């Protein structure tokens, strides 16, 4: 029975009055098809916050209203996969037809799970990006924001970390609070490009939607986030992005008549995004057994870090990457500051071979950079400065990758071995090298006999450095030096392209026949 | 006189303790394998020592302390009994004299009307709530009238409703301490947090808001502060030292390797010093909690630390509760056990944040920068308990996080108001790989004076610092003009301060697991006499890649002795 | 066993290392003089072990040992400065009717009062790792344990897998009898059948 009734209605909020046991949050169902929130309770009257409309019902004073009771649950059903879909599980978008029946039915703000429910962050996220892999690592249970100014590339960064999952097990959920339908689509499209659609959720709250659903998007997400995790799968949510929650909830806030603090915002916006940021981690075996990797996006405003919201997230959050607008304006792309961004997690969260193969970039990096800087003022420059100048920049042409390029992990500890090895100098700011060198690695430990186990040996075991030492002096380098010199031609006049290639053996007509016979450029001992 | 008659009296895990006290004399040491050597060295907390002379003299000058000879000789004797002087007193029991409901609801803050009471409501107290087989802790924090109070979660809000029966005994929040409380993990309202079953904790109910002093005078007598806490850290121990029962403050982080500072911090009181440590986590990442847990169970000293973890997802009362209850804990080990305690706080930034919270949704006017007008009074609330008393000493290491590096924050110049030292931790070194990443020159401690160190100590540290300001200052010149546009004088500068910056670089224990090198407990005679020797440029000869992550000077000489010789000998 | 006894007798692979596992100390006095010269590490295991620390003013409490050879092993400490290795973790029971072990968490090296030793820990276990691991050659002849019960047999058994798990060229041998079991139940590059063969050879 309707035991509440509608008294006023002011900046889109409903006051209802009835006697109730009324609870924070609490679902008030005002039709089949429209339903709220509570913000604020007396003994006999509420506040409440619709999430949804109906163009044919017309809420007026003194409409009836049912007061449920519980707060609100969203269902699963077993079409969310290569949908678009609202905070009430409405399909928008989809590919598949619905069941018409619930999986399950889960709170949208339960509690973060306590500190004996936990287990350690120790296995990679794959992002895809050969810096982020290899400098600022992400772990499978790590949440990592993404920070920065408009336009500079953290939706990008984000939709690369999903698109490298497609030959993987991780269910893929991106929420977006605020956004545009068209760029929704587009994102859609992208998924379905890449053939990562049958694993991947969005769960969409537009810039024209109601202020509440903008505010329970990101809480619903991460419920089916953790009825995903129960089952011991691994998930990986982007929420993009969380300023626009922060903004949703103090316009809630602020229309209700809670007091304003710093910024305007309410006083436990703190604590809203933090016990959001809090249930995403590896969990144990008994606690479901899975992980969730979070990756929140913070827009700065001209790179100004010291805002309310950015402190909270980077209070909140286990790491941090930087998106630099001057660093875009240089060209680089995808232009992370490396110099800025930190990752607590650390090596922990790599590979034993990747941990082994990017040992010493930070220092490599740093002084280069400084010598970059330096550059313009100086005119005697040492050796060793011309060395390490030589070397940075050879890292900074290697880190500089396409929109949507994935580039597997092992791929990226192999370019880093062969950068500090010396065997990435012999090139004059020529990138077509790098291209071909990737090729050839990527047809090399995918499309192979052999290779396939080497990438197998190198994911699973952390070989020591003579092991790695005969990988590369015996199948890597004469294969790659052939590669080369057929698609490179004058590399050969090159004094140091040779100086360092001499002691590497000649396989030119056994992959000259290869080719001959139609193989991709990059196979080799074919054995089958 | 009779052993015997001794034993009756120590209990077991007593004399399995005082098995670490008794003496070995040069002889007894000289008759020991090399390992044997190591594993007694390692008991006693100084690291590992490959030589067998060095290693021999140090348990010597160790076993020669005036602390370790006392401890010895008392080992020997019957158990003396720690009478008390001004102890911690449990709480009252009571009934239940207040009954009420819950009238109006907001985010955090629930309205209480009180129907059946016997007396009246005082400040700060707790109603309790039971739903669903769970309860709930609400603190008051003002009272509109005798029948109306408002009040504020401690915890999870999730099933509180209108008309939600509320019962108190008219007391603050209570928890259970004593020293079965070492070695488990609890939260600020003494929920426990390290297994599912929740195995209840043994101990007396004690209130951590309530001081039970005698009078405000007794909270003046209290002992300044004069010793100095040794660490075995060269950086610390020379440049930085630490006060006894004072305040430190570490500022800094994110990849500077700050966690293990706080690691081997701990494990060299536990083990060096035989104290116990308190671990208070104010807004604790539920990870970072999780691994410092696991890393203090796999190196040995959770059994002397006891942890309490105001998580990040928690309420802010809860987190404002955490650092009191820390505080409440040492105060317990102190007074009523006599043993001097090492209180850990992360993050004080944390704790400032979480008041302010409090305040904004008790709707009292922001002050500057939208914080709290009770910021200072409440910095001082808590840390005017951390003091030094006849008792022992409450030493506290606190680790603070400065938002966007701005110094002139207001939670900054609060924390500042407090600290002893100040440890401040570079990205920049850390970026250079040089580790524990401790930046020599704009940290100070006011411990570096002649009340308190020797003038051969004060002396070397003002010869470091100012060769260390001027070997960077001449660094700049260095990068761009370059190394033979420099004078003969400042070239040896230059030398000196570079191994003088790679001599500060140490390996630690607590991360020989994964360094594969057994970390160092440099004593501070000895990091002193390296600085010294270094100084008077009496190694300028070896090249700086010896210096880098090495013991002690002796090292760097025995070892580039070696790989000379070794050299010579092929040639 | 012949060759197995004389080839890496005579031209052994220095540097090599010892495990001498007994009850006694007296039982394997002779042996020890002549390792005192064949080698420069030395593992002792068993009793003997504990005979050498009550030489070494160390609290056993009652743990058999030939007090006969207390002063021999304390006058060959002092001649032989860097020829011993002695283990510093035990796993200790005061009865002996499989007893669940108790550790010692700080200062291993003294065994308390009341309390008595039977095999050694994995502390000690991995101070003897790393010198068998360094070293080329053993002749591992003593269950340093206790094989009675498995209470105080995991130290015997974790040697043999360590020794056992050393990949390369290292030559072993056998010369106890209970080491033999211990050999035989695990399922050494040739271990003589009888361990008096060896024994004889090396007295
Ligand atoms: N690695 C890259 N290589 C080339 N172009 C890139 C790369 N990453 C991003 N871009 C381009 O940069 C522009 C901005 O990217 P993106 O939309 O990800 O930025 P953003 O920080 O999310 O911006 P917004 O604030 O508008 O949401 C787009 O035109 C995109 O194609
Ligand atoms: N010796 C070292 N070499 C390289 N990295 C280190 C070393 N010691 C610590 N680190 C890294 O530095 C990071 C510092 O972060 P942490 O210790 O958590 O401090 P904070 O809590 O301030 O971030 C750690 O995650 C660790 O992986
Ligand atoms: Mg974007
Ligand atoms: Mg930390």
């Amino acid at each position: 029975m309707k035991n509440l009734k509608i008294t006023a209605i002011k900046d889109n909020l409903i006051f209802v009055e009835g006697e109730h046991q009324f609870s924070f949050l609490e679902i008030i169902k005002f039709s089949d098809k429209v339903e709220g929130v509570v913000l604020k309770a007396n003994d006999r009257s509420a506040i409440v916050a619709i999430l949804n409309e109906d163009k044919d019902l017309n809420l007026t004073v003194g409409s009836l209203a049912e007061a449920t009771g519980e707060l609100y649950k969203i269902p699963i059903y077993d079409n969310y996969l290569g949908s678009i879909i609202n905070v009430l599980g409405e399909s928008l978008v989809k590919q598949y037809e619905r069941t018409n029946v619930a999986l399950d039915k889960k709170y949208v703000f339960t509690e973060a799970q306590p500190i004996f429910t936990r287990s350690a962050v120790n296995e990679p996220l794959v992002t895809g990006i050969t810096v982020v892999d290899g400098v600022l690592p992400v772990g499978r249970g790590q949440k990592e924001l993404i920070i920065g100014d408009r336009g500079t590339g953290k939706t990008a960064i984000a939709l690369n970390a999903m698109l490298a999952q497609e030959n993987t097990d991780v269910i893929n959920i991106f929420i977006a609070i605020g956004k545009k339908r068209d760029e929704i689509v587009e994102i859609y499209g992208t998924f379905k490009k890449h053939n990562i659609l049958h694993k991947s959720i969005i769960v969409s709250a537009a810039s024209d939607d109601a202020v509440a659903a903008r505010y329970l998007a990101p809480y619903a997400g991460m419920a089916i986030a953790e009825f995903f995790q129960q089952i011991g799968k691994d998930v990986l949510v982007v929420m993009d992005d969380l300023t626009n929650h922060a903004d949703a909830y103090r316009e809630l806030s602020l229309l209700a008549g809670i007091a304003p603090a710093r910024e305007a915002y309410p006083g436990d916006i703190f604590y809203v995004h933090s016990s959001l940021l809090e249930r995403g981690g590896k969990y144990g075996p008994e606690f479901g057994g899975g992980s969730i990797t979070i990756l929140p996006i913070a827009q700065t405003l001209a790179g100004d870090i010291s805002g309310y919201i950015p402190t909270n997230l980077i209070s909140i959050t286990d790491g941090q990457i930087y998106t630099s607008a001057k660093l875009f304006n240089e060209g680089t792309r995808p232009a992370i500051d490396v110099n800025l961004s930190v990752s607590r997690l650390g090596s922990a969260a790599q590979s034993k071979f990747m941990a082994f193969a990017s040992s010493g970039l930070k220092k490599i990096y740093t002084e280069y950079k400084y010598l970059k800087r330096l550059s313009s003022f100086s005119s005697k420059i040492s050796n060793r400065d011309l060395e390490t100048l030589q070397k940075g920049k050879a890292f900074e042409s290697l880190i500089d990758q396409a929109e949507y390029e994935v580039i597997d992990y092992e791929t990226s500890a192999i370019l880093f071995l062969l950068l500090k090895k010396g065997f990435l100098n012999f090139y004059t700011e020529k990138t077509e090298a790098l291209k071909v060198i990737i090729g050839v690695i990527k047809v090399f430990l995918a499309k192979d006999v052999l290779g396939r186990k080497m990438r197998a040996i190198l994911v699973e075991h952390g070989i020591d450095s003579i092991v790695w030492n005969l990988y590369l002096n015996h199948m890597i380098l004469p294969l790659l030096k052939y590669h080369l010199l057929s698609e490179l031609q004058y590399l050969a006049t090159n004094r140091e392209f040779i100086k360092k290639f001499k002691d590497i053996r000649n396989d030119g007509r056994i992959l000259l026949a290869y080719e001959r016979k139609g193989y991709e450029r990059g196979i080799a001992y074919d054995y089958k | 006189l009779d052993p015997e008659f001794v034993a009756s009296t120590y209990t077991e895990e007593e004399i399995i303790h005082n098995l670490l006290f008794k003496l070995y004399s040069v002889e007894q040491l000289a008759l020991f394998t090399i390992d044997q050597l190591n594993a007694l060295l390692f008991a006693r907390g100084l690291g590992l020592e490959k030589n067998k002379v060095r290693a021999i003299k140090s348990l010597l000058t160790l076993q020669t302390s005036y602390e370790f000879m006392e401890k010895s000789q008392a080992a020997l004797l019957p158990k003396v009994s720690f009478n008390p002087t001004n102890p911690l007193k449990p709480i009252e029991e009571k009934e239940f004299t207040i009954f009420g409901e819950i009238v109006e609801i907001r985010s955090q803050v629930y309205k209480i009307r009180i129907d059946k009471a016997e007396e009246e409501v005082l400040p700060k107290v707790i109603f309790y709530a039971d739903v669903n087989g769970k309860e709930i802790q609400l603190e008051v924090a003002d009272i509109f009238d005798k029948n109306l109070v408002s009040t504020f979660v401690l915890g999870n809000e999730t099933g509180l409703k209108i008309g939600t029966k509320v019962k108190s005994k008219n007391q603050s929040y209570a928890i259970k301490i004593s020293k079965r409380l070492l070695g488990r993990v609890i939260d600020p309202i003494g929920k426990i947090l390290d297994d599912s079953i929740a195995t209840p904790v043994h101990g007396n109910m004690y209130a951590p808001l309530e001081m039970q002093h005698d009078s405000e005078a007794t909270r003046y007598v209290v002992s300044p502060k004069n010793a100095i806490l040794e660490t075995g850290i060269k950086v610390i121990d020379v440049l930085l030292p630490i006060p006894k029962g004072g305040k430190t403050g570490l500022l800094g982080g994110a990849g500077v390797g700050k966690t293990v500072i706080v690691q081997e911090l701990i494990n060299a009181f536990i083990k060096f010093h035989d104290g116990v440590s308190v671990f208070a986590g104010i807004g604790e990442r539920i990870r970072e909690g999780h691994e410092l847990w696991k890393e203090a169970e796999a190196l040995g000293f959770l059994n002397k630390t006891a942890f309490i973890f105001g998580q990040m997802n928690e309420s802010p009362g809860l987190r404002f509760r955490s650092g009191i209850s820390g505080v409440k804990v040492a105060e317990y080990f102190r007074n009523n056990l006599g043993k001097s305690v090492l209180l850990f706080m992360d993050n004080i930034f944390r704790y400032v944040q979480a008041g302010s919270e409090i305040s904004s949704l008790l709707e009292k006017t922001p002050s500057a920068v939208g914080y709290q007008p009770t910021l200072f009074s409440e910095m001082g609330q808590l840390q005017e308990r951390i003091n030094s008393t006849k008792d022992g000493d409450i030493t506290s290491i606190q680790a603070m996080y400065i938002p966007a590096d701005d110094f002139t924050d207001p939670a900054a110049v609060a924390a500042f108001a407090h600290f002893d030292s100040t440890i401040i931790l570079s990205r920049q070194l850390a970026a250079e790989g040089v580790y524990p990443a401790i930046d020599p020159l704009e940290s100070n401690s006011k411990m570096l004076s002649i009340k308190y160190t020797s003038r051969e100590h004060l002396d070397i540290a003002k010869k470091t610092v100012q060769t260390l300001e001027k070997t960077k200052t001449l660094e700049d010149i260095i990068n761009i003009l370059g190394f033979d546009a420099l004078s003969e004088d400042d070239k040896k500068v230059v030398e000196v301060g570079r191994r003088l910056k790679w001599f500060l670089t140490q390996p630690f224990v607590v991360a020989e697991k994964f360094s594969g090198v057994p970390g160092k407990f440099v004593r501070l005679k000895d990091s002193l006499k390296g600085i010294k020797t270094i100084l008077d440029g009496d190694l300028n000869h070896i090249p700086v890649s010896y210096f880098s992550f090495v013991g002690v000077v002796e090292e760097i000489i025995e070892k580039f002795n070696l790989d000379a010789k070794k050299e010579a000998l092929k040639n | 066993e012949i060759k197995n006894l004389d080839k890496a007798l005579s031209r052994p692979e220095r540097p090599i290392v010892a495990i001498l596992g007994g009850a006694k100390v007296s039982d394997k006095i002779g042996v020890l003089n002549n390792l005192l010269k064949y080698v420069d590490k030395i593992i002792i295991g068993g009793a003997m072990a504990y005979t050498f620390l009550a030489a070494q003013g160390i609290g056993i409490g009652k743990s058999l040992v030939e007090e006969d050879k207390i002063d021999l092993a304390r006058e060959y400490l002092k001649n032989n400065l860097d020829k011993f290795v002695l283990p510093i973790d035990y796993a200790l029971a005061k009865d002996f009717e499989d007893v669940k072990p108790f550790y010692n968490l700080e200062n291993t090296l003294e065994i308390p009062n009341g309390y008595m030793g039977l095999d050694i820990g994995p502390k000690s276990i991995e101070v003897f790792k790393k010198y068998i691991k360094d070293a080329k050659t053993i002749l591992w002849n003593g269950p340093l344990g206790v094989t009675e019960f498995k209470y105080f047999k995991e130290g015997t058994k974790a040697i043999a897998k360590a020794i056992t798990e050393l990949k390369g060229n290292v030559y072993t041998v056998v010369g106890g009898g209970d080491s033999v079991a211990i050999i035989e139940e695990l399922g050494f590059s040739h271990v003589s059948t009888g361990g008096g063969a060896t024994l004889e050879f090396l007295e």
